[PDB]
């Protein structure tokens, strides 16, 4: 998968030499100083991709090249078992409903509220996370 | 988001004029807002682009 | 100290003009006339931050203290040479009095707060809702000057009490009972935020109930 | 033979990649209000200890080391390794928790607080944002545990044990960034 | 045609406002021209190139042209290259800033209204010499163990700048500000809560009014090299500030320089603005705009 990872170092470079730009005119014919505040955010949006980008390229060199990264590929190739999807759940919406209540318990600081949506919250996401691991009742 | 939250309810001073912060809301602002006006605007060049195609023969 | 009328009229002709007018008669249907309200209305309204306000709502927010002590001493002074009305009470010092404000006898502090305004307040002092929009907020922030001040003017909708009214010694001990009610602790547990069968039967539902209903769930079966 | 890229990590990589944004806010809060500084940066009622930041600074690289030790065990088939080293890795982190803490209590007993200055305010957001990514990292470390004994070992549980590794190489890898700029370049 | 082309552009009364508009007037003009040969070639295809009744075998499937592709990719920089320049060479000119201005005008803004106060002048031709500055009224501006903010609080106000002759606003009169005519001037901007935006439309200008401009690094002070007319002219507020911000207007008014220290001298006396401009045989009012009805509106009675 060598495509997905140029595309990320592609915008790296950029991303690099428009800070790099950024820093260096503004030290000189600009009024203040370095301008700290836009300076600091590109120098972080070009990690934000270099990240992605090394990743990208260690998995590429790990593996080899797939049906979907392949020319001349049938269909037949790709035969077999893809692995497993959620068919249903309610939790998101609990999970939601928590998160709102939390919310507005910080917009009007009432601090009962926000602990009760933090409560909510954690159960919500325990719920999530423990549902395709029960096991059967014990009795 | 969290940063204004603060100034509103803890008595921060992030924002305070004395500190240079009339303008630091602008730069963190304007980061943010021209990126999302690009956000609405590439999706709905593929639509078009999608549908050119079709109704041309071609 | 001319040198202190002065400097009180150039803050006001920045800040305040737009509402209250040049020569303090104000501009009619945005703000009203400040002659003969005196510094203790300008120093309730200015330390409390409550001036300036923003917009026309049903009731005016409190909010962080715009200027400092001197300059509110300055505006005070600038408005009380135009008109008069209450002052603030001062200490040996010159400065506003503090510690001097608390009265010797909360008991009776206690029965005036509960005769004159409990009905708006809590009990205790927390909040209570007014008619459309307004209320009467918490009493647990204010200092003493704030509080005897509040009552020497009758702020927007509170109703003015005069020092014929209430003299200056009920004011000092209903101030005591309203700054002991707020700085002591509970007995028994959590406060519940003081409002009594409502926090109480919600704490009932969300904790006794779910804890019953959990390990009723867990001693039993299923289907 | 494996042949596919996991998309459980991906998907947390390009999460982790995302959130390196949200202290961008914070750096350039704290580097704008570095800047109209004047003379003394901390000012008068502030003293940095390195008596105290540093052992915390150190537990706090140490926590990585056992989280690999542990994702190591897991790749295994070892249940019960990773278990033993996510809860050294617990330990470690609630010591850090606690005392960046004490540390709070010193510095406020002192005169520094949020709406006390224009550097308490961004010290304590910056710090404090971080100690709460640490407690979600800690929330996480319980949760997987109390998953791992549901149900049999299988690959995907190597799978979250490995994604949550990630993570929490991210929340230490951002505190040697914050100490450094904090502590040294004053 | 200037009065098609500018698209309702007020003309200039500085040099620099007659200069921005030619730039306006020529990239307006360089817009139309590729925006109608746009409009031509998709109007073209959309009249000619349709499904005939008489038509089958799906047309010529080409979807690539190397050398087009790399053509119409060079005309864009091309045009925008020049604009760049002149973009360039117009900006440079309208910030100048000459070291020897002949009339310095603090303006300061609060909330929702202004104040105008003279600095100092210093005419060219040494027939007029005045000093407005006052330092002992600025020096009661300061605050105060350490202060959050560089060991002060946040109620210094001492960045403002206060002067001897003042014209204030009221919620009930309009402030006009007196200059002369073919002289250079001077603004220094200062806000005492929130931004807000100093604009007069006939000079093809604005400038945002900051709470601390040295503090944000931003300049707060423009300079006009001269102004070529007299009269009466408007300027409001450009800039969210509140309730009121479209009820925060201002008047300019240029007279003769002869007339202009027969009203500094009124001033000096005693007397108001009203009673300045009818001693030099002006009206005392607004002309331009009039005080906005303090009523909320028209179902009030
Ligand atoms: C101070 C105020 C704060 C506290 C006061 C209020 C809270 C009181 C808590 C009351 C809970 C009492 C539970 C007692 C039993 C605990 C012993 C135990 O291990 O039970 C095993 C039990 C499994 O055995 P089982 O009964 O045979 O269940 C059948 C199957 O195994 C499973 O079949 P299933 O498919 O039905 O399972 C689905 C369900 C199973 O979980 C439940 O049934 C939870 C019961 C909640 C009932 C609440 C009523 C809701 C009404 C709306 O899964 C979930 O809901 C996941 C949510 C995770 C639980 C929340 C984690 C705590 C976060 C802390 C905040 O699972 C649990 O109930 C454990 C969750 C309870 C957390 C206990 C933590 C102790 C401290 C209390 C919190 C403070
Ligand atoms: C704050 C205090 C304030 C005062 C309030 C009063 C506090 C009193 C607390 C009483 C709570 C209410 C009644 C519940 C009684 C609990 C009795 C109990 O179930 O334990 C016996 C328990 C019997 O459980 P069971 O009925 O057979 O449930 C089996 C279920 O069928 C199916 O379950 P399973 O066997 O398949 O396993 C599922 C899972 C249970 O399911 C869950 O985990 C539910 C989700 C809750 C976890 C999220 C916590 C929130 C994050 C913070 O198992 C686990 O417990 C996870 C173990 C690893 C967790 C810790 C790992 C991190 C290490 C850090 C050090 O036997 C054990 O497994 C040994 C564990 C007992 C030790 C921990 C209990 C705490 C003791 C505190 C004493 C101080
Ligand atoms: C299973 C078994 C059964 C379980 C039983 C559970 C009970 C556990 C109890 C544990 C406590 C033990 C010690 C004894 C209590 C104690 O020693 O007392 C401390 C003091 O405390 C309060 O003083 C605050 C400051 O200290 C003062 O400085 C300040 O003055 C004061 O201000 C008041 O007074 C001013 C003067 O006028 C006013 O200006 C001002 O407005 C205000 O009124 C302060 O009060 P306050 O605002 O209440 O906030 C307090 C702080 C912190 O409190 C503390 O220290 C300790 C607090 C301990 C409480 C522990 C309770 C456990 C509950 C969980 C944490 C919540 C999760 C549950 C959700 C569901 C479950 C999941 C499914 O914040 C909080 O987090 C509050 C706690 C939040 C949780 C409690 C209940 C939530 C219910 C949710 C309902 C909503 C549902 C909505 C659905 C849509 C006042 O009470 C004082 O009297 C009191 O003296
Ligand atoms: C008949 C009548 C009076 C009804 C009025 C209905 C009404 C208009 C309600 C408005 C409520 C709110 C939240 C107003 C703000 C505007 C707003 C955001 C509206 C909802 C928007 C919306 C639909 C969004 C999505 C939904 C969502 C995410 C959740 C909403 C937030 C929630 C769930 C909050 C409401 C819950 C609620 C009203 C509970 C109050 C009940 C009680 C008894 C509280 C009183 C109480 C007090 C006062 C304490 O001090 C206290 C202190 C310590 C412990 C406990 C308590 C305690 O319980
Ligand atoms: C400049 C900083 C000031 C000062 C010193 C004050 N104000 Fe205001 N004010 C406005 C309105 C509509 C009211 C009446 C309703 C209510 O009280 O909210 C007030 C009230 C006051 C008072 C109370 C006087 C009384 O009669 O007891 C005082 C002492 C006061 N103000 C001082 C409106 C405005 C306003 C327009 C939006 C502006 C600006 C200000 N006020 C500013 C000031
Ligand atoms: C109903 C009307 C009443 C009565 C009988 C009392 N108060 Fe209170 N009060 C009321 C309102 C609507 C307001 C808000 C006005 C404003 O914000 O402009 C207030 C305000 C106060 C305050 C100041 C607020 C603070 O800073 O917390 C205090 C200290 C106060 N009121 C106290 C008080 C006392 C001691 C009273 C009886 C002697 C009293 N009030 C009566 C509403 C009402
Ligand atoms: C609003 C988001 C801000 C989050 C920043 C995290 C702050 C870390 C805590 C550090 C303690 C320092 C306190 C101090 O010195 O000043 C203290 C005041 O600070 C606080 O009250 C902090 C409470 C913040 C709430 C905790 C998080 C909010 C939860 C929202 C979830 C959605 C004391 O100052 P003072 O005595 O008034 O001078
Ligand atoms: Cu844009
Ligand atoms: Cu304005
Ligand atoms: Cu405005």
């Amino acid at each position: 998968m060598h495509i997905e990872a140029r595309l990320f170092e592609i915008l790296t470079a950029f991303f690099a030499l428009a800070a790099v730009v950024y820093a260096v005119l503004t030290a000189m014919f600009a009024t203040g100083g370095v301008e700290w505040a836009g300076t600091t955010a590109l120098v972080l949006t070009t990690g934000l991709t270099l990240i992605t980008g090394t990743f990208f390229r260690f998995v590429a060199r790990r593996l080899d090249t797939r049906p979907e990264d392949y020319e001349d590929a049938e269909i037949s190739d790709g035969a077999g078992e893809l692995g497993f999807f959620a068919p249903h759940s309610w939790w998101p919406i609990l999970i939601s409903l928590s998160f709102s209540t939390a919310a507005v318990g910080a917009a009007l600081w009432l601090p009962w509220l926000i602990a009760a949506g933090v409560a909510f919250v954690i159960t919500s996401v325990c719920g999530l996370v423990f549902e395709y691991y029960w096991g059967p009742e014990k009795h | 988001l969290f940063g204004l939250a603060a100034d509103r309810h803890l008595g921060a001073h992030i924002y305070d004029p004395a500190n240079g912060g009339v303008l630091l809301w602008q730069h963190l602002f304007w980061f943010f807002g021209h990126p999302e006006v690009y956000i609405i605007a590439l999706p709905f060049f593929g639509i078009v682009s999608e549908i050119f195609p079709v109704f041309s023969r071609k | 100290q001319s040198a202190l009328l002065r400097t009180g009229k150039q803050l006001f002709e920045t800040s305040c003009v737009s509402c209250h007018g040049a020569n303090l008669q104000g501009v009619p249907d945005r703000g009203p006339s400040l002659i003969g309200t005196g510094e203790a209305a300008v120093y309730f309204q200015v330390s409390t931050g409550r001036m300036p306000a923003m917009r026309g709502e049903a009731q005016a927010p409190s909010k962080p203290p715009h200027f400092d002590e001197s300059q509110i001493d300055a505006l005070g002074a600038y408005v009380q040479a135009n008109g008069g009305g209450p002052t603030v009470p001062r200490d040996d010092h010159g400065a506003v009095a503090q510690e001097s404000l608390i009265g010797g006898d909360v008991a009776r502090g206690g029965d005036l707060f509960r005769l004159n305004c409990a009905s708006c307040h809590n009990f205790t002092g927390k909040g209570g809702a007014l008619s459309s929009g307004k209320y009467a907020p918490d009493l647990g922030d204010a200092n003493p000057a704030q509080i005897y001040t509040a009552m020497l003017t009758g702020p927007q909708n509170m109703p003015k009490f005069s020092d014929r009214q209430l003299t200056p010694d009920e004011k000092r001990d209903i101030v005591a009972y309203v700054r002991e009610s707020a700085e002591t602790p509970s007995y028994g547990g959590y406060g519940l935020g003081g409002f009594g069968p409502a926090p109480e039967g919600m704490a009932m539902w969300i904790i006794g109930m779910v804890a019953a209903i959990g390990v009723a769930m867990w001693i039993g079966s299923r289907a | 033979s494996l042949n596919r890229p996991n998309m459980v990590s991906v998907g947390t990589i390009v999460w982790l990649s995302s959130e390196l944004m949200f202290f961008a806010g914070l750096f350039a809060m704290y580097f704008t209000a570095r800047a109209q500084a004047g003379g003394a940066w901390p000012p008068e009622p502030t003293e940095l200890n390195l008596a105290l930041a540093v052992p915390v600074t150190l537990v706090l690289i140490a926590s990585s080391f056992t989280c690999q030790m542990g994702v190591f065990a897991a790749e295994r088939g070892d249940v019960f390794g990773l278990r033993r080293w996510y809860v050294i890795t617990f330990l470690m982190g609630l010591f850090f928790v606690l005392g960046q803490g004490y540390e709070y209590i010193h510095l406020v007993e002192h005169g520094t607080t949020i709406p006390g200055s224009a550097y308490g305010s961004v010290f304590y957001l910056a710090t404090g944002f971080h100690g709460l990514h640490v407690i979600g990292g800690l929330v996480a470390f319980v949760l997987l545990l109390a998953r791992t004994k549901m149900s049999k070992f299988t690959p995907a549980q190597a799978t979250a044990a490995i994604v949550v590794s990630y993570y929490w190489h991210f929340v230490d890898i951002v505190w040697i960034a914050l100490f450094a700029t904090i502590y040294f370049v004053r | 045609w200037s009065d098609a082309l500018a698209l309702g552009w007020p003309t200039g009364i500085t040099p620099e406002a007659k200069l921005n508009r030619e730039l306006w007037i020529g990239s307006v003009i360089a817009s139309f021209a590729v925006g109608a040969i746009v409009w031509g070639l998709i109007f073209w295809t959309s009249a000619f190139h349709r499904k005939k009744a008489t038509d089958t075998e799906l047309p010529r499937q080409f979807g690539y042209n190397m050398p087009l592709e790399l053509t119409l990719t060079v005309i864009p920089f091309l045009i925008i290259s020049v604009l760049f320049y002149f973009t360039v060479v117009v900006q440079e000119r309208m910030m100048h800033k000459d070291p020897n201005p002949e009339v310095v005008i603090d303006v300061t803004a609060f909330q929702w209204n202004w104040k105008f106060g003279y600095q100092k002048i210093a005419f060219a031709d040494g027939s007029f010499d005045y000093d407005g500055a006052d330092p002992e009224r600025k020096e009661a501006m300061t605050s105060r163990k350490v202060g959050p903010i560089r060991g002060m609080t946040p109620e210094d106000r001492t960045y403002l700048n206060f002067d001897k002759i003042e014209t204030l606003g009221t919620s009930s009169e309009i402030p006009v500000l007196v200059l002369p005519a073919g002289k250079r001037i001077e603004f220094v901007l200062n806000s005492a809560d929130v931004i807000h935006g100093f604009w007069v439309p006939e000079f093809l200008f604005k400038r945002d009014v900051l709470p601390e401009p040295k503090a944000n690094n931003s300049d707060n002070v423009f300079q006009v090299s001269e102004i070529q007319q007299t009269g009466a002219f408007v300027g409001r507020c450009t800039e969210m500030c509140g309730t009121f911000h479209a009820m925060m207007n201002f008047e300019v008014r240029v007279v003769e320089p002869n007339d202009f220290k027969a009203y500094i001298d009124q001033r000096n006396a005693g007397k108001t603005n009203a009673e300045a401009l009818a001693a030099i045989n002006q009206p005392p009012l607004a002309i331009t705009t009039e005080p906005f009805e303090s009523r909320r509106g028209e179902l009030v009675p």
